[PDB]
Parts: structure tokens; C-alpha cells; sequence
């Protein structure tokens, strides 16, 4: 009875061996700056739970980005703030420059370093094979750092990866779904975009870890090197697993669910089917062949595995032959 | 403006 437990292969006890104030974000006391330092220039995004603007810091004439926070639970304000403060200064981690609030409504706003992003739907089609390897290495620096600091991102995808291509400058943004990793903790599986959801989320395995970000990164890489957006095109959460099984095959899916004694939701019974494991070379075509190499396919093969434990860590990924041509 | 900010 019950699923087999799992823990991260790396950085397992980072939070266990840190003081309570490091990870107990509900007790965090926010330090608030002066809202009047910042004036709004233009809207960048409007979700149900945030409004984001380009803004000017009128004290130093630098652009910043203002993220108005309106989450369903106020706990989540302190989670995003505490995680951003814990990770501040990490390689390729967006910098939280300030935290301000409306003196009247008390609506809080995060103030970030500005990145001169180009929408991925315009930028990615211009990147070369070296640019993808270079940007992927920058994201891996950010993920090995955040994992090393006890934090899972849980929302790795193009919309949360800012790139100022002119300055070869990448920042991993959007730490609002990020969580502190505690070995044995059962997490909400209702996290991440459907196309980037890992198999553990789809089969309701709650004892996941940093390895979830590595699957999300694999999905992002596959979409870039194959020019197939998204790579795993599910119509719903149940279909999403079927799209993954059409590539990775159903045999290895059953080895995964049996290793962890996972019970497959009955909704899978009639849509899963039976699928061979495909060769990654089947996804090469004239439009993408200039981005694909044996090293890229081997690297993708080692990220996109059902078993979260078997996936490369960020640091293992950084030592892969795909990044041999990338500085450090 | 918006949430106490000026444009
Ligand atoms: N520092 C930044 N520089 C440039 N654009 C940003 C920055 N932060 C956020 N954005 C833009 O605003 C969008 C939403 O910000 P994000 O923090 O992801 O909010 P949400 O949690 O609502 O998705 C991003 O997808 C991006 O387009
Ligand atoms: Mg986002
Ligand atoms: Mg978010
Ligand atoms: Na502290």
C-alpha cells in the first residue's frame, strides 16, 4: 500500500542543515523600500495573479521591472520574496532590487533588474547551435545554484527565461511557483505549464525534487533544437502523459510506476495505448538539422527520462559533451 | 497611476 518514497540524489539536506529562518518563509519579515522611487513605463504581462511593468527608477534613471503581486494566498508573497532573497547574487538568477507597496491598498510589488528580452517566438528561430548550447549552460548555472540552495524552480519554460541577446545575457525569472526542497515532503502536483509537466506530476507522484526542473529544461531544449513548439503537445494533463509515452514508450512507463508503486489513474486506461520507445533521430528534419548533433540527442536522452532519479542533475548536465564548446 | 505608482 502507498507509493515508495524518493529523495533527491544531490543537495538532499540543504534545508535540513540550515536555520529555520532560511526556509520558514511564513515567518519572513519583508523589508520595504520607497514606492515613489519607481514610475511605470509600460505593461509587460497581466496574469490573474500578477501585473508586470517596465518602470524607471527616478533616483538613478535606470530601468527596472515591477511585478504587482495578487496571489490567492498571501503566504505566497513571502514565499516568492524569501526565495528571491535567498538566491540573490546566484549566477543568472534575476536580481530582486527592491520590494515596495501601495501606502493605500497595501498591494505589494517586487522590483527587479531589467532584462531587454526578445519574445522567444521571435528570438529562438534566429539562434545558432552554439547560441542554444551557450544559453542552456547559462540556465544550468542558475538551476545548479538554486538546487544547491535548496530550491526547486517548478516553472522552467521560455516565458520565464529572459534573454538580452545583444549582451548574451540570460536571467531565470518567475520564482512565484518555486519551493524549498525538504526530503520526504509531498508537494502539490498541480504545478508548471502542461507541456513542461514532468511524468511525476502527471501520474500524481508528490515526493518529487529538483529533478522536476531538469525534465522541464529537456522539454524546452527539445522544442528549440527540433523547432517543434511545444515538443510534447498534450490537449490535457492525461493526454500530456500519452504524448510523452508516444516518444519514450509505454514499457519504461510501467517500469517507472512499478519502481515507485504508483497507481495509474483510471483515466489513463483507455488513452495510454502501447508505444515503442522512439529514436530521437526521428525528430530531425530539414528545418532543424543545423541545430541537432549526436551530443544534443544524447544530452536530451539523458534529461527526458520517466524516472526523475535517473535524469542528469544540473551539475552532471553541465559536464555533458554538448557543452564542450561552451566557456567554463 | 496604478496601485500607488505614477505613470
Ligand atoms: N526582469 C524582467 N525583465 C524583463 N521582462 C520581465 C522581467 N520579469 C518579468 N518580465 C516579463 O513579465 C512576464 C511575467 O513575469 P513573471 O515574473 O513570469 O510573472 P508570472 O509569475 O505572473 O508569470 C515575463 O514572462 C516577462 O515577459
Ligand atoms: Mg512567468
Ligand atoms: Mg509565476
Ligand atoms: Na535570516
Amino acid at each position: 500500500s502507498g507509493p515508495v518514497p524518493s529523495r533527491a540524489r544531490v543537495y538532499t539536506d540543504v534545508n535540513t542543515h540550515r536555520p529555520r529562518e532560511y526556509w520558514d518563509y511564513e515567518s519572513h519579515v519583508v523589508e520595504w523600500g520607497n514606492q515613489d522611487d519607481y514610475q511605470l513605463v509600460r505593461k509587460l504581462g497581466r496574469g490573474k495573479y500578477s501585473e508586470v511593468f517596465e518602470a524607471i527608477n527616478i533616483t538613478n534613471n535606470e530601468k527596472v521591472v515591477v511585478k504587482i503581486l495578487k496571489p490567492v494566498k498571501k503566504k505566497k508573497i513571502k514565499r516568492e520574496i524569501k526565495i528571491l532573497e535567498n538566491l540573490r547574487g546566484g549566477p543568472n538568477i534575476i536580481t530582486l532590487a527592491d520590494i515596495v507597496k501601495d501606502p493605500v491598498s497595501r498591494t505589494p510589488a517586487l522590483v527587479f533588474e531589467h532584462v531587454n528580452n526578445t519574445d522567444f517566438k521571435q528570438l529562438y528561430q534566429t539562434l545558432t547551435d552554439y547560441d542554444i548550447r551557450f544559453y542552456m549552460y547559462e540556465i544550468l548555472k542558475a538551476l545548479d545554484y538554486c538546487h544547491s540552495m535548496g530550491i526547486m524552480h517548478r516553472d522552467v519554460k521560455p516565458h520565464n527565461v529572459m534573454i538580452d541577446h545583444e549582451h548574451r545575457k540570460l536571467r531565470l525569472i518567475d520564482w512565484g511557483l518555486a519551493e524549498f526542497y525538504h526530503p520526504g515532503q509531498e508537494y502539490n502536483v498541480r504545478v508548471a505549464s502542461r507541456y513542461f509537466k514532468g511524468p511525476e506530476l502527471l501520474v500524481d507522484y508528490q515526493m518529487y525534487d529538483y529533478s522536476l526542473d531538469m525534465w522541464s529544461l529537456g522539454c524546452m531544449l527539445a522544442s528549440m533544437i527540433f523547432r517543434k513548439e511545444p515538443f510534447f503537445h498534450g490537449h490535457d494533463n492525461y493526454d500530456q502523459l500519452v504524448r510523452i509515452a508516444k516518444v519514450l514508450g509505454t514499457e519504461d512507463l510501467y517500469d517507472y510506476i512499478d519502481k515507485y508503486n504508483i497507481e495509474l489513474d483510471p483515466r489513463f486506461n483507455d488513452i495510454l495505448g502501447r508505444h515503442s520507445r522512439k529514436r530521437w533521430e526521428r525528430f530531425v528534419h530539414s528545418e532543424n538539422q543545423h541545430l541537432v548533433s549526436p551530443e544534443a540527442l544524447d544530452f536530451l536522452d539523458k534529461l527526458l527520462r520517466y524516472d526523475h532519479q535517473s535524469r542528469l542533475t544540473a551539475r552532471e548536465a553541465m559536464e555533458h559533451p554538448y557543452f564542450y564548446t561552451v566557456v567554463k | 497611476a496604478l496601485y500607488g505608482f505614477k505613470w
